[PDB]
DNA sequence: GGTTTTTGTCTGGCTTCACACTTGATTTGCATCACTGTGTAAGACAGGCCA
DNA sequence: CACAGTGATGCAAATCAAGTGTGAAGCCAGACAAAAACC
């Protein structure tokens, strides 16, 4: 009953939210990184920066459009470095 | 708390421990495991881990990070592992994970025994006349109490069996999960128990050489549950029926014995007593406690699976070299081939037994050659009931190897050359084969396969060939005759012809008739008063076996194999166990149960 | 009938994951390869009884 | 003959890894009454 009981009420409180003591008393009474991932680690900011509310789906879309756009060859070097790197580490 | 040793933790809490075990005690019953485990999964619900809450109750379940020691089985028996090399790698990988992903030795075999024949309770009505009541009987003598000392007969074999009626109690337990969820799929009740119908496909081969290096030879019967339905008002709805009759993998074992399947003796001696059983319950129902509620199953019992050798041996008919060509029939060699199809079933257990009997008893006192052509080839007395179907490989071979001899001699043209010699006609073989590499890339072969009959019987096979047959007019009779073998062919080769070819399955009696009729015209040449124990079942039977069983495709040279590879790696070497652990070890390997857990990728 | 239980009802503000999107270099999934030994049964072949 | 079953192979498809802001999903509290079995 009481979901009805409420449910009725809606109208008759205009738009009040009942307490649940009263109202049941009311019805009861009732790795390494990529080149790229490097690169978006360090260029974040810059994104960021200019537009600061782009969520991660449109921040992700942009540095991989611009940077797929692109001089990225740093990257790719700091990219086999870590690698080996990790390599290394056993 | 937690950064915290044992006895540190145990003292620090000792006096909530005491007023914990005082209040489980006095509202539980002393039942302390069950308050903590629901304390601690509720208090990690109210936390919103609802994660660890769940791999709590999964570990609780035996489903997260620890595998159910039916799962080890399953893992264990289906790669062959020995209980050494098993327990190898359990204690390696608890060892170097500190984790017991797998079970230990002893839970396996309690696994085992609930997958075993032997373990639920059941019972018939009415009791099963003279089959044992007790119900925790497994692994039995093969030799069911057949005498050995130097007196009796010498017994030169080894065997091990299941009693019949346990064996398909173990089944129908193992198969209760398909059962209940095809009752579900059919819009049915879980907890309905009227008669369930079981069809129960019975099978025997011999297994030719199992020796591990004198030839040591092995008989295996074994049984497939076929179907199951049940019956609501008056419609019999299917709850299951298996998808791969066939297969090694639903082929339940229940006698493995070493010995020769033409040792006649030895075999009736081992196998009748599981006759007697199967006999038994062919008048009787079960009742079996499938998901808390008792269940009652009925059995049809259908000896489908036996090749035409053991057919013939064990229901008293004579060699295959015989004049009585047919197990479905009376027809001799000469009458088959000249009546080309109109022939019909004719034989049953009864009748041979009776036809025994009168070899027997020569009631009318006639010569050896007059009697033999009154019980038309039943010379010994039967001992079990089979339904000797086709195989579908043989209707191809069958065909094939008719239509072969056909384009040598329309190749040779022999109805010109009656008097033909061996080697022109050989040639006329060595011409076709020729052509057809040239053709159609077939290498020739002395002994016919499927392979073969496939790419052979073409209509692009039969222009290649007409391209060396002069006459144009016998190029329509040899087109005409593939047209019918391909009109044909679906009805033997589909595993449910009254679907995949309807149109094919009704013409097929007319296309029969005409392919004997052109046979009968255009092809006399090769009538000889010889034909084939296949190409007779293919031309007479085939619609009347299809009535009967409903497909041909549907009714073991891995046996062998996987025979050998469990008494080599999985058995105890001594002659007392070996075929204990094999048994056992065969069984558990075609139980659904685990099967579903080897699948579980899917 | 009284005396005991199960299982709901009404909110929100909470906590804990899954998804969202990209790039490209790893990692898995899966079917396939080439290949002979072995079982099986299709089909040569040895054989002895009686005319 | 077919075919079983070996270790290697090769290509397609997940997968990983980072950022974090969502939305969805389940749970809390307290007075209390339905739908239910126990004397
Ligand atoms: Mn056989
Ligand atoms: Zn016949």
């Amino acid at each position: 009953f009481v979901q009805t009981c409420r449910e009725e009420h809606k109208k008759k409180h205009p738009d009040a939210s009942v307490n649940f003591s009263e109202f049941s008393k009311k019805c009861s009474e009732r790795r390494p990184p990529s080149a790229f991932f490097l690169f978006c680690s360090e260029y974040r900011p810059k994104i960021k920066g200019e537009h600061p509310g782009l969520s991660i789906g449109d921040v992700a879309k942009k540095l991989g459009e611009m940077w797929n756009n692109t001089d990225k060859q740093p990257y790719e070097k700091k990219a086999a470095k870590l690698k080996e790197k990790y390599e290394k580490d056993i | 708390l937690l950064s915290l040793t044992r006895r540190a933790q145990k003292h620090r809490l000792r006096e909530l421990k005491i007023q914990v075990k005082e209040f489980a005690d006095k509202e539980e019953g002393g039942d302390v495991k069950a308050v903590c485990l629901t304390l601690f999964l509720l208090a990690l619900r109210a936390r919103n881990e609802h994660r660890q809450a769940d791999e709590l109750e999964a570990i609780m379940q035996g489903r997260g990070s620890g595998l159910q020691p039916a799962v080890c089985l399953a893992i264990r028996v289906n790669t062959f592992l020995s209980c050494s090399q098993y327990h190898k790698m359990y204690r390696t990988v608890k060892a170097i994970t500190g984790r017991q992903i797998f079970q230990p030795l002893h839970a396996l075999r309690n696994a085992e025994k609930v997958l075993l024949p032997g373990y639920h309770p059941f019972e018939w009505q009415p009791p099963l006349k003279n089959v044992s009541s007790r119900t925790d009987v497994g692994i039995i003598d093969g030799l069911s109490g057949l005498a050995s000392s130097v007196d009796e007969y010498p017994v030169d074999t080894i065997a091990k069996r299941f009693r019949y009626d346990s064996a398909l109690v173990s089944a129908l337990m193992d198969m209760e999960e398909d059962i209940l969820e095809g009752m579900r799929s059919q819009d049915l009740d879980d907890y309905l128990n009227g008669p369930f119908t079981v069809v129960v496909k019975e099978s025997c081969d011999g297994m030719g050489d199992v020796s591990e290096k004198v030839p040591e030879k092995a008989v295996r019967f074994s049984f497939t549950v076929m179907r199951i339905t049940i019956e609501h008002g008056s419609q019999n709805v299917k709850v299951f029926e298996e998808p791969k009759p066939n297969s090694e993998l639903c082929c339940k074992p229940l006698c493995l014995m070493l010995a020769d399947e033409s040792d006649h003796e030895t075999l009736t001696a081992i196998l009748s007593p599981l006759i007697a059983e199967r006999e038994a319950m062919k008048s009787s129902e079960l009742t079996l406690e499938m998901g808390g509620i008792p269940r009652t199953f009925k059995f049809i019992f259908r000896g489908t699976g036996y090749d035409e050798k053991l057919v013939r041996e064990v229901e008293g008919l004579e060699a295959s070299g015989s004049v009585y060509i047919c197990t479905l029939c009376d027809t001799t060699r000469l009458e088959a081939s000249q009546n080309l199809v109109f022939h019909s079933i004719t034989r049953s257990h009864a009748e041979n037994l009776q036809r025994y009997e009168v070899w027997r008893s020569n009631p009318y006192h006639e010569s050896v050659e007059e009697l033999r052509d009154r019980v038309k080839g039943v010379s010994a007395k039967p001992f079990i009931e089979t339904v000797p179907s086709i195989d579908a490989l043989h209707c191809d071979i069958g065909n094939a190897a008719e239509f072969y001899k056909i384009f040598q001699l329309e190749i040779g043209e022999v109805y010109k050359h009656p008097n033909a010699s061996k080697e022109e006609r050989k040639r006329w073989q060595a011409t076709l084969d020729k052509h057809l590499r040239k053709r159609m890339n077939l290498k020739p072969i002395m002994r016919m396969n499927g392979n073969f009959a496939r790419k052979l019987m073409t209509q692009e096979t039969v222009d290649a060939v007409c391209e060396l047959i002069p006459s144009e007019e016998r190029h329509e009779a040899l087109r005409e005759l593939m047209d019918l073998y391909l009109k044909m062919k679906p009805v033997w080769r589909s595993s449910c012809p009254a679907k995949e070819c309807p149109e094919s399955l009704c013409q097929y009696s007319f296309n029969s008739q005409r392919f004997a009729e052109l046979l009968s015209t255009k092809f006399k040449y090769r009538y000889e008063g010889k034909i084939t124990n296949y190409f007779h079942k293919t031309l007479a039977h085939v619609p009347e076996i299809i009535e009967r069983d409903g497909s041909i495709g549907a009714w073991n040279q891995s046996g062998n194999k996987l025979f050998r590879r469990f008494r080599k790696m999985n058995a105890r070497q001594s002659k007392c166990y070996e075929m204990e652990d094999v048994l056992k070890h065969h069984w558990l390997y075609t139980s659904k149960y685990l099967q579903k857990f080897m699948n579980a990728h899917n």
